[PDB]
């Protein structure tokens, strides 16, 4: 299995950014896509998850408002977009392939992110 | 589309045994093959052979989850009776479907002991197949009303498992799923 | 939920055992708790799931366990390939990571 | 509608709730004894609190449920168990008044000393390895004067405070009290009264004893070597020179008393040794003896969960061999082995224990005990006679494959049991026999001590080497009469214990004396135990003892087969 994650783009405060990941080796339709962020010297924060059978998200409380998700089952491609970009938003996005909620049911599963993408980077 | 069987088996919680979890799967392609590779603890299909059913197709398929006791797996195989088969999971004589259960006392067990998964002790009248019921109304066994509260001669009709990581193999909780086939392999 | 991780700089010559360890605010259930490698200019890979279960095309070098509040991670002995940030989750309530420590 | 389904239903809730409050005591208990400090006891206490709360909350419920419009035998022997008040029958006063006599008398035995020294260790190793009659006498006298003394006034208000509970339950004292359980009435051809043990005891000890004489009478011959100037010939054992404190065992003597002493006796304490075993190898070899003979495998969480090696000076946990049973499938052991041949007998002995554990697991909660209080004991005794036998000795690979077992090494053996099996019945008879007489008031409290002495001139040929008063209560300085322990089950034990064996040696098609037995490798024997093991309570002892032996009763045949090349030969010496 691998993702593949668009490259580097450089935003100005108040403009959006949209980040791509491509993913193959697996049936689409069948696990969900998460997205992680990674400031420069800091740790792991996710930002959301969206199913890639039904649609359903889920977002953290701290990107509420700013972040929404979608797929693209004929490209087997999932994109992730954050507007209004602050100077604070400047981070490595990371696409990673979910085993920890049901693309189906929407229910916990026993798991983590097992595929990673190689981020991508956006400076703001 | 596959069929969803892995957030069957691989959810973080499954359902109690007096109240079981009922998941319907459909229209979707049903790869079996997963559960017949497993080193699972064991694996029980009547008239429905693990290698048959990736080719045939159903109305509908019903995995019921739910947790129970080692020594208790026994009473899910068509035909038997007991505490759960009568009061609990009443499964038919003339049942077609596979048994699958696994040991889950790494995730399922307390040292404080998990009291979240009920089973029914005492009922008025055993249970036919696949029926539930999920009352809390208290139990009489005397001759006079208690009105609800549990004195003499009246029970609590549900009594809770105590799982822990030390109990005997027996004892130790275990995740069943029970596929009653009515879909495409 | 809160994580924390601890120490942050578990700086250890190659050859020796290796622990770390993962605290929670609130109990989470050992379904809920995963741990991850990040080795530098690369991204997160999974390590350990369901607490103690081992993720696909991971060494056995790596092993780990816990419940409740208390969750730990394990390396028997440690190779020059692992000298990487470590990271634990959880999934019970939202999704959060812990602050991360450097082998 | 009826009180047969009104009390079947309250026995399925009391199991459930009962089985898991047990648990949680059973289980507190057990990391108490791994780690003896006040985090563990005190959760060992509240543990503890909540299971006796409940037992006496249940125990109200119970009394609604007349036993005489019960037919099924399986209710009534569930639900009588519950029905018992025990001490609740009494006023608070006298019911606080007889927890307090009981904690005192346990607490003066156990911080008991003389001068300072304890019983153990301390006076117990000076009367088991000292040959000194003078100070073997003074640890013997002051024990007695010391410590036992403190306690009469207490025994006797117990007894009285014991009676009026038994009476309260419907028994004439409580001595019949404890005779109840032996009791089987209910069953047609299988009955018996509790009445009736005293009449059966007897009748056993009398065909035993000639055994007993013989074996004295050697005994005593021998020992006038090492005290040539205070026994006499024709008289009784003076009791301090047994070997022991109250002169229970006879096992100290193997060292003047030894047939052939000119050879070595069998030991493959050497042979473990030096074929590296540890606590681990001891106890498989164990397991593979069971398993020979279609027993079960031990499970997965009794080599994970035990304590089989010693935990070292940094846990305080007490090492003291005992099986264990926390309930739910939850079996284990306390035994911290070393490489010796004492170890692996024990080994089989608390195997064989919890062997019949499994058995009876599949039982109701109230009935997952023995047939009989003499039963469990019994089939571990048995178990490590095989381990013991020079045949499984040599097949494990212990002794060397040449060895040749002489007639000399038989008698040497014979005798070394002997001591442990036949001089001890005696000593278990009369104490019981003693206690029922005081409980049923034949006895007038001022010669209690009077009786006491005649019976042990008697029944057993054991002297006190000193005059006593009515001031002194000599059996309250005994653990299991100052702690409330029934004793009858060690007379029991050991008359079941040999005729299980002959009958599986008989299974085995075991040809010679029975003392050469070796049941390992035989289906059959293993089969006529399990039946007996897996009844566990749910029928009568009279009817379990059957199933293997042929007998709805004890006997002493069986007994006196297996040192009847014991008997001719003392015959010889005497
Ligand atoms: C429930 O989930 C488990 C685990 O799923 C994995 O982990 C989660 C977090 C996600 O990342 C999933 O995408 C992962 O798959 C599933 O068990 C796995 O099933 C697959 C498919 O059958 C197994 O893959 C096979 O492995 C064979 C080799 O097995 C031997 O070697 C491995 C180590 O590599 C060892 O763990 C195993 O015990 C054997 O010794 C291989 O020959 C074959 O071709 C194929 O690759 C995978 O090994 C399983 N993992 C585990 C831990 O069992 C369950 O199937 C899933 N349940 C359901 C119903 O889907
Ligand atoms: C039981 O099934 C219902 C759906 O009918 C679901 O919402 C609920 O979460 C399930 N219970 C468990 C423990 O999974
Ligand atoms: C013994 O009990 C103490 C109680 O404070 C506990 O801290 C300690 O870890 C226990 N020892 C072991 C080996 O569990
Ligand atoms: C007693 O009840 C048991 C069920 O526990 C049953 O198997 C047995 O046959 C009953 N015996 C009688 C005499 O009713
Ligand atoms: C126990 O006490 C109750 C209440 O006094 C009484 O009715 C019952 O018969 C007693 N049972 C026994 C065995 O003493
Ligand atoms: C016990 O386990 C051993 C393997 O270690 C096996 O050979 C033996 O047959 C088992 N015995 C029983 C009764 O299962």
């Amino acid at each position: 299995v691998q993702l593949v994650q668009s490259g580097a783009e450089v935003k100005k405060p108040g403009a959006s950014v949209k980040v791509s990941c491509k993913a193959s080796g697996y049936p689409f339709t069948s696990y969900g896509i998460s997205w992680v962020r990674q400031a420069p010297g800091q740790g792991l924060e996710w930002m959301g998850w969206i199913s890639t059978y039904n649609g359903n998200t889920n977002y953290a409380q701290k990107f509420q408002g700013r972040v929404t998700m979608t797929t693209d089952t004929s490209t087997t491609t999932g994109y992730m977009e954050l507007r209004r970009l602050r100077s604070d938003d400047t981070a490595v996005y990371y696409c990673a392939r979910d085993y920890t909620r049901g693309a189906w049911f929407g229910e916990s599963l026993i798991g983590g992110f097992d595929n990673w993408g190689q981020g991508t980077l956006v400076t703001v | 589309n596959l069929c969803p069987f892995h957030e069957v088996f691989n959810a973080t919680t499954f359902a109690s045994v007096y109240a079981w979890n009922r998941t319907r799967i459909s229209n979707c392609v049903a790869d079996y093959s997963v559960l017949y590779n497993f080193a699972f603890f064991a694996f029980k299909c009547y008239g429905v052979s693990p290698t048959k059913l990736n080719d045939l197709c159903f109305t509908n398929v019903y995995a019921d989850s739910f947790v129970i006791r080692g020594n208790e797996v026994s009473q899910i195989a068509p035909g038997q009776t007991g505490n759960i088969a009568d009061y609990n999971y009443k499964l038919p004589d003339d049942f077609t479907g596979c048994v699958i259960a696994w040991n889950s006392n790494k995730l399922d067990s307390k040292v404080s002991g998990n009291y979240n998964y009920l089973y029914r002790l005492f009922r008025k009248s055993k249970l036919k197949p696949f029926e539930r019921d999920i009352s809390t109304e208290i139990y009489q066994a005397g001759n006079k009303p208690c009105n609800g509260v549990a004195g003499f001669n009246c029970y609590s009709p549900l009594q809770s498992y105590g799982f822990r990581p030390t109990y005997g193999v027996g004892h130790q909780p275990y995740r069943v799923v029970v596929l009653s086939f009515e879909v495409c392999g | 939920i809160v994580l924390t991780q601890s120490p942050g700089t578990l700086s250890l010559s190659p050859g020796e055992r290796a622990t770390l360890s993962c605290r929670a605010s609130q109990t989470v259930s050992s379904t809920s708790l995963a741990w991850y490698q990040q080795k530098p200019g690369q991204a997160p890979r999974l390590l350990i799931y369901g607490a103690s279960s081992r993720a696909t095309g991971i060494p056995d070098r790596f092993s780990g366990s816990g419940s409740g509040t208390d969750f730990t991670l394990t390396i028997s002995r440690l190779e020059p390939e692992d000298f990487a940030v470590y990271y634990c989750q959880q999934h019970d309530t939202s999704l959060t990571f812990g602050g991360g420590t450097k082998v | 509608s009826t009180i047969e389904e009104q009390a079947k239903t309250f026995l399925d809730k009391f199991n459930h709730e009962a089985e898991d409050l047990f648990y949680q005591s059973s289980l507190a208990s057990w990391n108490y004894n791994t780690n003896i400090t006040e985090e563990n006891v005190q959760n060992m206490n509240n543990a503890g609190d909540k299971w006796s709360a409940f037992l006496k909350e249940q125990s109200t419920l119970a009394q609604m449920y007349p036993l005489q419009e019960i037919q099924n035998l399986t209710v009534k022997l569930q639900l009588q168990a519950l029905q018992q008040n025990g001490s609740s029958v009494l006023s608070e006063d006298k019911s606080k008044r007889l927890n307090t006599i009981l904690n005192t008398m346990s607490t003066i035995y156990s911080t008991g000393k003389v001068c300072c020294l304890l019983l153990e260790p301390g006076l117990n190793e000076i009367m088991a390895n000292s040959l000194d009659y003078n100070e073997r006498l003074w640890a013997w006298e002051s024990w007695r004067s010391e410590v036992g003394k403190q306690l009469r006034p207490l025994y006797e208000e117990y007894v009285v405070l014991k009676n009026e509970m038994a009476r309260a339950n419907h028994y004439e004292d409580y001595g019949d009290y404890w005779r109840g359980d032996y009791e089987v009435n209910g069953v047609d051809g299988y009955d018996y009264s509790r009445g009736q043990l005293i009449e059966d005891v007897e009748h056993t000890f009398e065909e035993i004893k000639p055994l007993y004489e013989h074996l004295h009478a050697y005994v005593r011959a021998k020992l006038m070597n090492a005290y040539p100037s205070y026994i006499s010939p024709i008289g009784c054992l003076p009791a301090h020179l047994l070997g022991d404190m109250w002169g229970r065992f006879w096992t100290n003597l193997y060292s003047l008393t030894v047939p052939f002493g000119q050879k070595p006796n069998i030991d493959v304490t050497d042979a473990m040794v030096d074929q590296a075993w540890d606590a681990q190898r001891i106890f498989k070899e164990a397991e593979k003896f069971f398993v020979s003979v279609g027993l079960p495998n031990m499970t997965q969480g009794f080599w994970e969960n035990s304590m089989l090696t010693d935990p070292g000076n940094v846990q305080k946990a007490v090492c003291h061999p005992t099986a264990w049973d926390l309930g739910k499938g939850d079996f284990r052991i306390l035994m911290c082995t070393k490489v010796t041949m004492d170890d692996f007998l024990t080994a089989h002995h608390e195997m064989g224990h919890i062997q019949y554990d499994m058995a009876y697991a599949a039982q109701p909660f109230l009935l997952r005990n023995g047939a009989n209080e003499g039963f469990h004991e019994a089939v571990g005794e048995i178990m490590s006679l095989s381990a013991a036998t020079p045949k499984h000795l040599k097949s494990i690979g212990l002794l060397s494959p040449d060895f040749q077992e002489d007639n000399e090494t038989e008698i040497n053996f014979l005798l070394k049991q002997a001591l442990t099996i036949v001089g001890t019945l005696p000593f278990t008879y009369m104490l019981e026999k003693w206690r029922w007489m005081v409980f049923k008031g034949e006895i007038p409290k001022d010669q209690w001590m009077k009786k006491w002495w005649e019976m042990k001139r008697e029944i057993v040929g054991v002297v006190e080497p000193v005059p006593h008063d009515e001031t002194y209560c000599d059996p309250a300085s005994l653990f299991h009469v100052s702690n409330d322990y029934s004793f009858i089950r060690y007379y029991t034990r050991t008359l079941y214990q040999f005729q299980f064996q002959e009958a599986l040696c008989q299974a085995a098609k075991h040809e010679g004396p029975l003392h050469k037995c070796d049941i390992s490798n035989s289906t059959e024997a293993g089969q006529k135990l399990f039946n007996m093991l897996r009844l566990g309570k749910s029928e009568p002892w009279t009817l379990a003892l059957e199933n293997v032996v042929g007998a709805k009763n004890m006997n002493v045949r069986p007994l006196l087969n297996y040192f009847e090349p014991l008997f001719t030969w003392l015959k010889d010496q005497n």
